[PDB]
RNA sequence: AACGAGGAAUUCCUAGUAAGCGCAAGUCAUCAGCUUGCGUUGAUUACGUCCCUGCCCUUUGUACACACCG
């Protein structure tokens, strides 16, 4: 078992084990939840 | 320092010292034999005497107080 | 945790309320202490939770409710990997003990 | 080589924003676009008119859209103007003085409600963003931000410093307690938005999207989801639009009133106790004539609500506020989509409106054009004539920026100026063609059916003689201008339609511009069909001809002006600018210098011999859709759809090091209060707080707690080396003061252990030949505690992994139907247990 | 009559290297005001560092244990 990459839509579950929600966010760290994801599909 | 510089004492190694006292000896021998009647091998025979009774008129005698004292000057 | 350090394992109040927690909830407790768990450092919030719903539940229902073995083969490799590494680290508080005894052999 | 600037500004009464209202009714203070105005009632004329610092039109004035004013805010007892520019920049003015104050800078989005406490010169403001910033005045910075809503800002009340209401049009309304700095409560408003905040300290209203107001009940109550705020009245039907904004008075009955989307006022009354008991034993009545005690809880709202009356004004309204007075006239100050002003009455004996329209009083429309501006024209360096699209034609003297003579004719389309008699002549779209007098009597004459459907264009000879007139019923019609009456010289007709005409300044060709997107050109007394421009792409819009006749440009709506030569019928040379869509383009009446107006807000001044713009303008921010250059000495003239008209005239520490330092200053802390606190067994000071730890608001402990954590995973190990022995010696002592302090151990159980135990083991030697009793005691306490805590983590976790291994072997047990041939299981548990795959190398 | 080892700036180099000494040739491009071969003699001082000067690379574990961080 790693774990997986989130099953329901609306919640972000990273690599290590912190899960967060879209709903529990503060729209800034949203921003920045965004760029990461940016940077690692601009990669793969 | 940027701008603000000195001089900072430190201490030195073994090896550092041997390479700086020989190359003081070699070369206050030849600086005493630059321009005079006196010949490299008569020079450096009365340097390196004195310098082994240490006795304050050996041309690298001379330059070592002066180390010592400028890194005593400002410590 | 930050509080409760000062078989008590919480504010007694919060421990009744996990002794009350449903069974849809106690899935969801438990797959989000598999998360916890699985890093390496929040093990111990991890830790509490298992132990508080281990105390305080019964064991034979637990099986009973479903999926349980999937989220317990993923929760327990985990917990043994943290175990001997605590291991270690006992054993290097035998150094500290050792520094000890030899500076009063000394004195 | 000559540059321009802008010199005045005319028209703009009140700007799409706010209107306040000095008692003396009393003066005015509206809106002009980067300007504000302040009238009087009385008469109608500029008392005064404010602007921002410097010049625009230059290029040390930006070359960008002017933060309108959005938003003013008066305070007569601090005799202060608080002005809000669209961009999101807050000034300050007085109007003795008029001046600029103190500049703040906060927003990056348009300025929506400003709310200050200049009582305590704590401003509050809040922009189209979602963040409300308290500001201290005198401090010239933010006091503070609550940023909480998610959409903009839209309702807003402070009261003293405590509370704070908001609500957004995400459609929710919070509150902010400002002591606790943060939200309390939350409830959900409206469907959609929710838009107008009115507060009385119990009773509080708001109006949404669906015509609908809620009443709410205020209180201090210690609840945290109920308690404070509840939600009693249900209302319906002021008008079909939604409510925008609600506006709360009184003298004693109490009034107040919504002003809806379109051009009505809905204003409300709430009476007292003793109609209330009168209401509730009446309907107690009709009861009797708790179901319908529940319907009375329905019609709470409309049992304390009384609707006052309606205003039905003109065409639009934007603005509105109250002047109240004596119990018996109620009058009230409006602004409107338009440039006007509009001051009405209520007539009441606190019982009847007393009159089924309000008295439409006191109407300032004379500066304002009061309706979308179609175009201008110059007259011989005296007067300017713009022309709007009420027919409203208005001459005005440049010396003194006054009007002359008014006219109506409706949506006209084209106008020009004839300077034999100082004439002016129109056209209309409804196919009209009309013309009228300055000295003389109103209307000269009336064309009647010029044609039959839109004329478009109309140019003049300099002979005075002959009118040109482009009608897009495929068209083009010359006059002759009898001795003062007209006949037709010639109607000549096309297969496409025009869209614009000119003639030659030097009356030399004739040019007609063409849907079919090209540029026909005749001559002046033949009529020969002597050049065709082709190659425009898009059907092109405007036409001039330089002053010798030498040179042509055309304007074209696919944004580049194409320049062609009257030698042979070639263009010389193409010229993309003017990002929407050029409207219209002229040259200067001396050489080949000239002016472009398009429809994004942009003047450009350029010359055609270098073919360059010079320079570029950028005075305001809506289409600019009309533009004349003077005859004689070249100012320039804009019309621009914001009923405005501009007039221009010419002139590092390493790990370790960090570490070690951080741990110096915390021991010496530590050890201070040690001291201390042996110092009061004695007693049986206080050491003083360093800057550093109450100002990071942290415990010695934590910090240098934080330094450890931020000291990343690969220069530990450098660090703790080159860290030396009394510095080691500081951090035991950090330790011990750590397991008394037994809460930030295990929270940071690990660090601790490995960096510890690198330490000791290191600097081994010198620390066990050491001979110190504090030292053996320290590291006595720390063992046994580290002993305690490691056994516990080792407790829970040899505990749990018990539990789990019990639990999963019952569920084994109970559900395992086993295989008792022995080869079944071992295929059956093997092609069942969990595969995994990884990719070898052969 | 200039001239006693050649200032300010600036360029390069860490072992059969700097430097010194000569003997040979003259190879389809270059070189005779020289160019290239070969042998002789053979050193002082660094062999660490990113602190300055600049330069690059990486900021996503992705690769399969244990460990480390997260």
């Amino acid at each position: 078992y790693n774990v997986g990459k989130a099953e329901k839509d609306g919640e972000i579950r990273l690599k290590n084990g912190v899960a967060m929600s879209k709903e529990e966010l503060t729209r800034e760290d949203k921003n920045r939840l965004r760029r990461a994801l940016k940077r690692k599909r601009s990669k793969a | 320092g940027g701008g603000a510089a000195r001089r900072q004492a430190v201490d030195v190694s073994p090896l550092r010292r041997v390479n700086q006292a020989i190359a003081l000896l070699t070369i206050g021998a030849r600086e005493a034999a630059f321009r005079n009647i006196k010949t490299i091998a008569e020079t450096l025979a009365e340097e390196l005497i004195n310098a082994a009774k240490g006795s304050s008129t050996s041309y690298a005698i001379k330059k070592k107080d002066e180390l010592e004292r400028v890194a005593k000057s400002n410590r | 945790l930050g509080e409760s350090r000062s078989e008590v394992i919480f504010n007694e109040e919060l421990d009744q309320a996990i002794s009350i927690l449903n069974d849809e909830q106690l899935i969801l407790l438990m797959k989000r202490c598999r998360d916890w768990n699985t890093n390496a450092k929040t093990h111990t919030i991890a830790q509490r939770t298992i132990r508080c719903i281990l105390m305080h539940h019964n064991i034979a229902k637990l099986s009973e409710i479903p999926g349980m073995v999937k989220i317990v083969d993923a929760i327990i490799p985990y917990t043994q990997r943290h175990f001997t590494r605590v291991d270690n680290l006992v054993e290097q508080s035998y150094i500290l003990d050792y520094a000890l005894v030899e500076m009063d052999k000394l004195f | 080589y000559q540059r321009f600037e802008q010199a005045a500004a005319f028209g703009v009464i009140a700007s799409n924003a706010n209107c306040v209202w000095i008692p003396a009714p009393g003066q005015l203070i509206t809106s002009a676009l980067e300007d504000v105005n302040i009238w009087d009632i009385k008469t109608g004329d500029l008392v005064s008119k404010l602007s921002d610092g410097l010049p625009p039109g230059a290029s040390d004035a930006r070359g960008a859209k002017p933060a309108e004013c959005t938003y003013l805010e008066a305070h007569k007892d601090t005799d202060l103007l608080a002005v809000g520019y669209a961009d999101g920049v807050i000034k300050v003015w007085d109007l003795m003085s008029k001046t600029v104050l103190l500049n703040f800078n906060g927003h990056k989005a348009a300025i929506t409600l400003l709310q200050f406490d200049g009582t305590g010169t704590r401003l509050i403001s809040g922009s189209k963003d979602s963040n409300i910033i308290v500001w201290d005045l005198v401090g010239e910075v933010g006091l503070y931000k609550l940023r909480s809503h998610k959409d903009s800002i839209t309702g807003f009340w402070c009261q003293g410093e405590d509370w704070l209401i908001s609500t957004s049009k995400d459609g929710m309304i919070k509150l902010w307690d400002l002591k606790t700095h943060q939200c309390i409560e939350t409830h959900i408003a409206h469907t959609g938005e929710c838009w107008g905040l009115a507060v009385k300290d119990d009773l509080l209203i708001t109006t949404g999207t669906d015509s609908q107001v809620k009443i709410w009940k205020l209180d201090i109550e210690n609840d945290k989801m109920g308690g404070k705020l509840t939600e009693m009245g249900i209302f319906e039907k002021q008008s079909k639009q939604r409510g925008l904004k609600i506006e709360f008075i009184t003298n004693k009955t109490s009034f107040f009133y919504i002003q809806n989307a379109d051009k009505t006022i809905e204003t409300f009354r709430i009476r007292k106790e003793e109609e209330i008991a009168r209401g509730l034993k009446k309907r107690e009545k009709r009861l009797k004539e708790e179901e319908i005690a529940k319907s009375i809880k329905e019609s709470y709202s409309s049992f304390i609500l009384h609707p006052f009356q309606t205003i039905r004004s003109l065409y639009k309204i934007k603005s509105a506020s109250w002047t109240t007075v004596s119990s018996s006239k109620l009058e009230l100050v409006l602004t409107t989509s338009s440039n006007t002003i509009e001051y009405y009455s209520i007539p009441y004996e606190k019982r009847d409106p007393t009159s089924p329209a309000p008295l439409k009083t006191h109407t300032i429309e004379l500066q304002g054009q009061r309706t979308d501006v179609r175009s201008i024209d110059i007259s011989d360096d005296n007067k300017l004539l713009a022309t709007a699209s009420n027919g409203s034609l208005k001459i005005w003297n440049i010396k003194t920026h006054k009007c002359i003579r008014t006219f109506e004719c409706g949506y006209a389309l084209t106008c020009k100026f004839l300077p034999g008699g100082l004439l002016v002549i129109l056209g209309t779209r409804n196919g009209e063609l009309q013309l009228f007098d300055l000295a003389s009597s109103s209307l000269l004459d009336t064309i009647e059916d010029a044609h039959d459907a839109a004329i478009w264009s109309l140019d003049l000879t300099s002979d005075g003689k002959r009118l040109v007139t482009g009608s897009a019923d495929k068209t083009v019609k010359f006059w002759d201008f009898k001795v003062l009456k007209l006949h037709h010289d010639t109607t000549l007709e096309l297969t496409d339609d025009i869209l614009c005409v000119r003639v030659s300044p030097d009356d030399r060709y004739l040019a007609i511009s063409l849907l079919d997107n090209t540029v026909k050109v005749f001559f002046l007394d033949s009529m020969k069909f002597y050049l065709s421009l082709y190659g425009h792409k898009l059907p092109v819009l405007s036409i001039d001809i330089s002053f010798d006749s030498k040179m042509i440009i055309t304007s074209s709506a696919d944004k580049n002006i194409k320049i062609w030569g009257l030698d042979f019928g070639d263009c010389h040379k193409s010229l993309f600018a003017h990002q929407d869509s050029i409207m219209n383009v002229k040259f200067l009446p001396q050489s080949h210098n000239f002016f472009s107006c398009s429809k994004d807000a942009v003047v450009k001044y350029w010359d055609g011999e270098k073919f360059e713009c010079i320079q570029k303008l950028y005075a305001h921010q809506s289409e600019v859709w009309a533009l004349a250059v003077a005859t004689d000495g070249g100012f320039v003239v804009s019309s621009s759809h914001d009923h405005s008209i501009r007039i221009w005239e010419e002139t590092s520490l390493k790990a370790g090091e960090r570490l070690m330092e951080a741990l110096d200053l915390g021991i010496a802390e530590i050890e201070g209060l040690e001291a201390y606190n042996r110092d009061m067994k004695l007693w049986q000071i206080k050491p003083q707080g360093n800057a550093v730890l109450i100002a990071v608001n942290k415990t010695p402990e934590q910090y240098i707690m934080d330094t450890l954590l931020r000291i990343r995973m690969s220069q530990l190990e450098d660090a703790l080396m080159v860290m030396p022995f009394s510095y080691v010696l500081k951090f035991l002592k950090f330790i011990d003061t750590v397991m008394q302090n037994k809460t930030l151990l295990h929270s940071h159980l690990p660090l601790i252990c490995k960096n510890l135990f690198f330490i000791i083991k290191f600097n081994h030697k010198e620390l066990v030949s050491q001979k110190n009793e504090e030292l053996k005691l320290q590291i006595n306490r720390v063992k046994t505690e580290l002993r305690s805590a490691l056994k516990s983590t080792e407790d829970d976790l040899g505990f749990n992994v018990q539990g789990l291994k019990f639990v999963k072997q019952q569920w084994n047990l109970r559900h395992n139907y086993e295989f008792v041939d022995e080869y079944d299981q071992q295929e059956k548990e093997s092609n069942s247990a969990r595969k995994r795959v990884f990719g070898t190398v052969i």
